[PDB]
RNA sequence: AGCUAAAUAUUGGCGAGAGACCGAUAGCGAACAAGUAGAGUGAUCGAAAGAUGAAAAGAACUUUGAAAAGAGAGUUAAAUAGUACGUGAAAUUGCUGAAAGGGAAGCAUUGGAAAUCAGUCUUACCUGGGUGAGAUCAGUAGUGCGAGACUAUGCAC
RNA sequence: UUUCAAUGGCCCGUCUUGAAACACGGACCAAGGAGUCUAGCAUCUAUGCGAGUGUUUGGGUGAUGAAAACCCAUCCGCGAAAUGAAAGUGAAUGCAGGUGGGAACGCCCUUGUGGCGUGCACCAUCGACCGACCCGGAAUGGAAGGGUUUGAGU
RNA sequence: GAGAAGCUCAGACGAGUAGGCAGGCGUGGAGGUUUGUGACGAAGCCUUGGGCGUGAGCCUGGGUCGAACAGCCUCUAGUG
RNA sequence: AAACUUUCAGCAACGGAUCUCUUGGCUCUCGCAUCGAUGAAGAACGCAGCGAAAUGCGAUACGUAAUGUGAAUUG
């Protein structure tokens, strides 16, 4: 039993709750759920539709952390459907070389690996420290 | 509607061209400010309205009953997917199964206790501290006309034989519960989006096969009625796409973006 | 966002406006039938026309070259994560000194630009 | 100034269906793709047809398309029979022959009994999966003009076309202007 | 949720009710809680007001003040309480009204009609 | 729904589009369909012809109950039989034929269209035309009238 | 004036139509009330069956006499051939129609 | 010659439950002492008019004035809530400030003068150079059968 | 943003061939203010089913709480047969016919605006069948033979 | 990858009353959704400040204010 | 150079728009059937400690008897 990805995104391409859509700038829109890197509406993007999709997400009080869906078998299994992987407080390098070795090097994304890697940089950029100027 | 003799009640008549005024009918007499006054016009101070509201006003729209079992039948089909249950907001991160079915105990619970326990343990009560959490005043006049709380839909319980189930879940804030053999299109699709979430019973998920039947059987508690049929067989169009029986024989891939 | 070329700055008011307050701002078509305006006259005012349509890519960029998105609450701010070069945060006005102060120091941190900081 | 007459400038085709049914336009991205990536008119025509509204697809039966394809100079003996519409059923035929059919949608009883008979019935997914360009296949259409509204078109004098009548039977639209005995006939 | 028939949901007969009940139905509206130690005594949580009834606010800016109810303007759904007042421009008491549920009772004035309602309640002797 | 009609549009348009010249009074050719004969004439013989006269005879007060005769044709004479039947009689040889009473299926004659299979088939109804009869005999079945 | 498509208008609206327009937002009510009457009249008259039993008859006319539907009552002959008492059927709960005749 | 329940109607009266209705020029004419005030000989005609404040706590007292009131005060979270009282637009008006003006003014394009606003630029990844200190890194070893990825234990100091 | 200078700029709406008009309305401002609803019809489009289609006239789960949602039977409406005023009659010679153009497909020639074979839809056309009319027409019946015709037919 | 409702390249064209069509802006109410805004100040109003859109309009700084209000997908109308 | 006129802005006026509420209206549904010569509907005149309009009442007059609640009415 499979239903088609393809019909889950025609289902939620316009309508669901992750979509952040503004008529601003020419009808903007957003991406907001946890198991998409790229953070825009796209079929190739979305999690919710692709068997095989990753995530990076912040965590507290330092590092990221890594969600990946599993295997397709797991679909009915919400539970057992999403790997979180909580990298540890390791240097950006280490970080970036574990995030492309579980995601690219295995097959299992080879063209969100640069996204992941620029988000989880960001992430680690938002999380230094504040040299307040006063 | 508004009144039939809403702006009618009054007597006034034109008084003609030649006094300086509007041929727009007034208020007759003297003595008092009504006196001279304009009426019967849509766009006179205390007048008729323009075309004025009927009861025999079409409210009720008709469905044809396939079209109807059509919509019920996608959407408990949707129900089942879930990625369409996280679309439509529900928490439904760390539930279990998608479809989610419990035992037939719990059509015997007779306390909200008892149902809560059930939903922390089955990891549904997200949905519940979800409407909760969301639980506000309405915006607008529609809290003058006891319409004043707005909240989000939990999940909707669905059991086949009541011995308590009804009046231990429906306290909790968003939780819907209904027969099997009843189901409403408002509750599996609310404001037409697809994706309740829907926990079912033991005997309810089994009487499933009878209420609605399949493509080739008929249903047992629905006469002559089956299944309706895809006019795609396999709606992975990029594996069909991507296939080898396509891929061998399309031409040149051509140029994806090309140069100035 | 680079060279950001406005064709035109004037706001195409509405015709008679100045001469009576009744008579908004806002453009109006003018339909009569012996209308200059619209018969376009030597000496009156302009009409908006397509052809007033700014580049695509420069279009809806403020003149630091980015888009003012409106933020209400902090996970408005985290939205403009990864848009950190093209989308700078707009607090919106009915919020809250707290929550002003919370999206001001989020913002920070992921290097979002504010436009109504301070 | 320049003098170009504007005549056939804006096209009257569709470049997409009305429908929002999303497993049409499933089919429309599949056969966009076909039409685009082969050489085969086949493959266009389906992906035109598919825009196409009701009216402009009317149905078909299987006593038709065993009629077309049991011609004695036809040699269609086993060709997939592909139209994109709906096949209804003809209870007039008693016995069914073999056929295969491919089509947008089937009725039910039309499906069981081609099942019943033997042939097979296909989606245009699974068709083009069989014959990406349309190799071996009898591509078939309805009749456009069997619907009511054919019968009034061009209505006039001396057009023999239906008129729009409240009901049938004589003082409606019966009398003079319709015989000569009442002053002229049409 | 409500089911009965008889029960009404609307807000616009709710507040008329409320605002256009009679002295005897206000009398039961006018209703406060009772301590802990009353609770756990006469097996009741509630009670309509009275005079001479040894109550504390517990809401409301005049905190922590004890005293006996004076009087109990049903009218304006208030109950005057002694030493609970205000100074005026001219250097009178104005009494400051409180709402009965914002007060709790310490101390009933217990007569033959009271201990009859008690045990109407449920309440023990 | 409102929202989509034409008059949200026509919305700042003095004429409502309807016209500066013409306008839109009240009825200016008359009311109803008064006039086919002289200012409507035009239109009533070019798109209604036979609207105005008298044809035919006069019956007061008619019933349709004594002229109720719906009609079937020989193509669908075996389609009102049940499917196991047809599958019992259709094609087959048997010692007795298949009885198909076409007025309790409901339909008052019998009518000659289409071929009939060669098995032999009892038509019982009210009233069957010649070709059909023929057909029948043809097919080696018997009309046997009834009321 | 007429002259668009179609068949020519017949609208039957030259009276006051609008004072004399029946809706039917009752017909919920209604089906409530006559289903609350006749469930507290099988309870009245229980054991009694809630409905009588009634004959079977041809209706008239070529259209619809090959058709069965309930009759009236009993005649008077076909009691007398089954033995009930015209004064006794209806305490029992036998219709009787003396119209009726056995032809 | 005659009687007869039920299914049927119900813009009147009484009671009740509701609304994808109107939110004070709307909704009944009437949300308020409304068929009231008021007009006409009469038949009849027939309005306008809701909101301080949580609580009057509705401004004690002093001073000026014949008084009305003003100024100090006082109450209040608020008197930018004082009963002419929720907020308080426009038309219109007074004071102050700026500017312009030889029988109209208003507008559009361009620039001048005056006034006012925008930049945090050079942030950020990365690296050259100095010192301090650090549980320490490449290749590895053991702990899913080949290749590869990651985590963990140790070596590599 | 204000103002100055240069240049240009007639008061809007309306009827009208033609308005700046010595043609009409407009002293100012706020609020209100005019293609709506219903019974039909016609074209187009979408949805479901499909020689069928329409559950809501009605009945039941139904008491709990049920103006909703869900289920259910017999009539009936429209369509499946037309023609004639009517009595009445009532649609296959054939592969449900032939001819021309004609989508798609298959086979060849070699690059052609190429030939061969069927041929969906649609149009034009020659026929065949049903009803009406005009015939001959070998008490009642009009079976075969026809026709310069006629029908909103097959 | 670029909301395949997407991306990319190239050419031609652009007056308009009556009138037709399409895509959009704005208003009241309804369903769904946004751990949506808000007494540490919602709506409204004023503004000699700022920004976006050709435009209908939208966002924002400052002042007043005191209790509700909004974004997105649909439904609806006594909607400019 | 003032005064005067015009525009804008800040305060102060006139006015009551906007916003938010609403013991009101309108509409639908459900249930019921009860005026009068034993004097109806309606009208007039009076009744309270301080009461003119409204509600209530009738010289037993914002009312008596009886019944129920149980400490108020309130300026």
């Amino acid at each position: 039993m499979s239903v088609s990805n393809d019909l889950i995104w025609q289902v939620i391409r316009d309508n669901n709750r992750f979509l952040v859509k503004r008529p601003e700038f020419g009808g903007i829109q957003f991406n907001r759920e946890p198991v998409n890197v790229s953070g825009k509406n796209a079929q190739r993007f979305s999690g919710l539709c692709n068997d095989k999709a990753v995530g990076v997400q912040a965590n507290s009080p330092r590092g990221v952390v890594l969600i990946t869906k599993t295997n397709p078998k797991n679909a009915q299994k919400p539970a057992k459907l999403f790997r979180k992987d909580v990298i540890a407080n390791a240097s950006s390098r280490k970080t970036y070389k574990s995030i492309a070795g579980r995601i690219g090097r295995t097959g299992y994304r080879d063209d969100l690996v640069k996204v992941s890697v620029a988000r989880a940089s960001a992430i680690l950029s938002s999380q230094r420290p504040k040299k307040t100027v006063a | 509607a508004v009144s039939e003799k809403a702006g009618h009640q009054t007597s006034a008549e034109s008084w003609g061209t030649g006094r300086a005024l509007a041929r727009i009918p007034r208020v007759g007499g003297g003595g008092t400010h009504r006196s001279g006054q304009a009426a019967f016009g849509n766009m006179c101070r205390s007048g008729r309205m323009f075309a004025p509201t009927k009861t025999w006003r079409k409210w009720h729209v008709k469905v044809n009953q396939n079209e109807k079992r059509y919509a019920i039948s996608s959407a408990v089909a949707a129900s089942g997917v879930p990625s369409l249950l996280l679309a439509r907001g529900h928490r439904i991160e760390e539930i279990p199964e998608v479809p989610l079915v419990v035992d037939d105990a719990v059509q015997s619970f007779q306390k909200t206790k008892e149902a809560v326990a059930l939903l922390k343990e089955i990891k549904a009560y997200r949905d519940v501290v979800k409407v909760a959490n969301s639980r506000k005043l309405r915006a607008g006049k529609g809290k003058l006309r006891n319409r004043r709380h707005v909240q989000r839909r939990g999940p909707l319980v669905v059991f086949n034989e009541d011995a308590g189930i009804v009046k231990a879940f429906r306290n909790i804030p968003g939780v819907e519960i209904v027969n099997v053999r009843r189901l409403n299109l408002l509750q599996l699709a609310p404001g037409g989006h697809l994706g309740r979430f829907v926990i079912w019973t033991k005997s309810a998920f089994g009487l499933l096969d009878s209420v609605f039947g399949s493509t080739t059987e008929a249903a047992q508690l629905k006469k002559n009625y089956f299944l309706p049929e895809n006019i795609i067989s396999n709606a992975d169009v990029t594996r069909l796409i991507n296939s080898d029986e396509i891929q061998s024989i399309v031409k040149a891939a051509g140029p994806s973006r090309v140069k100035r | 966002a680079v060279n950001i070329i406005k064709k035109r700055t004037k706001p195409f008011k509405r015709h008679q406006s100045d001469r009576f307050k009744r008579v908004g701002e806002s453009w109006r078509k003018p339909r009569g039938i012996d209308s200059c305006v619209r018969r376009r006259f030597r000496g009156t005012i302009s009409m908006p026309k397509i052809g007033y349509g700014n580049n695509k890519k420069t279009r809806y960029c403020m003149p630091n070259g980015l888009k003012a998105f409106l933020v209400r609450n902090v996970s408005d701010v985290e939205l403009l994560l990864m848009h950190n070069k093209t989308y700078a945060a707009e607090i919106a006005g009915n919020v809250s000194a707290r929550k002003r102060v919370e999206i001001v120091e989020k913002a920070r941190a992921l290097g979002v630009k504010v436009t109504n900081a301070g | 100034g320049i003098d170009i007459e504007r005549h056939h400038v804006r096209k009257s085709q569709r470049s997409k269906p009305a429908s929002e049914n999303v497993y049409l336009k499933l089919l429309v991205k599949l056969y966009r793709f076909l039409a685009r990536r082969t050489d085969s008119r086949f493959n266009k025509a389906i992906l035109k047809r598919l825009f196409q509204s009701k009216t402009n697809r009317p149905p078909i039966s299987i006593s038709k398309i065993a009629a077309l394809t049991s011609r004695k100079s036809a040699s269609l003996e086993g060709k997939t029979t592909v139209i994109v519409g709906t096949v209804t059923d003809d209870e007039r035929l008693l016995t069914v022959p073999k056929l295969s059919v491919a089509a947008l949608r089937f009725t039910k009883s039309a499906r069981a009994r081609i099942l019943k008979a033997g042939g097979e019935v296909l989606t245009l997914d699974q068709l083009a999966l069989r014959a990406p360009t349309g190799s071996n296949t009898v591509l078939l259409r309805g009749k456009k003009h069997a619907r009511e509204a054919y019968r009034h078109f061009g209505f006039g004098p001396h057009k023999h076309k239906a008129p729009y009548v409240r009901s049938e039977g004589r003082k409606f639209e019966r009398a003079r202007g319709r015989r000569k005995s009442r002053a002229f006939k049409v | 949720m409500k089911f009965s028939r008889d029960v009404t949901s609307s807000r616009r007969k709710q507040r008329k009710a409320h605002f256009g009940a009679p002295s005897s139905v206000r009398r039961v509206l006018m209703s406060a809680p009772l301590s802990k130690e009353l609770r756990e005594q006469y097996k009741i949580r509630s009670l309509p007001v009275r005079r001479d009834d040894q109550i504390t606010v517990i809401r409301g800016s005049n905190k922590g003040r004890e005293g006996k109810i004076t009087s109990v303007y049903r009218k304006k759904f208030l109950l005057l309480i002694e030493r609970v007042t205000r100074e005026k421009a001219n250097g009178a008491s104005a009494p400051v009204g409180i709402d009965a549920s914002k007060v709790v009772i310490t101390k009933l004035h217990l007569d033959k009609d009271r201990k009859d309602l008690i045990v109407r309640k449920g309440g023990k002797v | 729904p409102t929202h989509t009609s034409k008059t949200r549009k026509l919305r700042g348009h003095v004429s409502a589009g309807h016209g500066r010249i013409g306008k839109h009074r009240k009825h200016p050719g008359g009311r109803g369909k008064a006039g086919g004969l002289q200012h409507l004439r035009s239109h009533f013989d070019k798109y209604h012809p036979g609207y105005f006269g008298k044809v035919g005879m006069r019956r007061f007060h008619l019933m349709k109950n004594p002229l109720w005769r719906p009609t079937v044709n020989l193509d669908r004479l075996w389609t009102l039989v049940p499917n196991e039947t047809r599958e019992k009689y259709l094609g087959k040889n048997t010692e007795v034929a298949p009885v198909i009473n076409v007025l309790q299926s409901g339909y008052g004659k019998v009518l000659g269209k289409g071929r009939l299979p060669d098995t032999p088939v009892i038509i019982q109804t009210r009233y069957v035309s010649r070709r059909a009869e023929e057909k029948i005999k043809q097919a080696g079945g018997v009309v046997e009238l009834i009321a | 004036a007429i002259h668009v498509k179609g068949q020519l208008p017949n609208a039957h609206f030259h009276k006051d139509w609008q004072r004399y327009v029946k809706t039917w937002f009752n017909q919920p009510g209604r089906k409530l009330r006559r289903r609350q009457a006749r469930q507290t009249k099988a309870a009245k008259i229980a054991p009694r069956p809630v409905e009588a039993i009634r004959p079977a008859v041809k209706p008239p006319t070529i259209r619809y006499n090959m058709k069965v539907r309930a009759g009236r009552g009993f005649t008077l002959e076909e009691l007398k051939a089954a033995g009930v008492s015209r004064r006794v059927a209806s305490t029992i709960g036998i219709p009787v129609d003396h119209r009726r005749r056995n032809r």
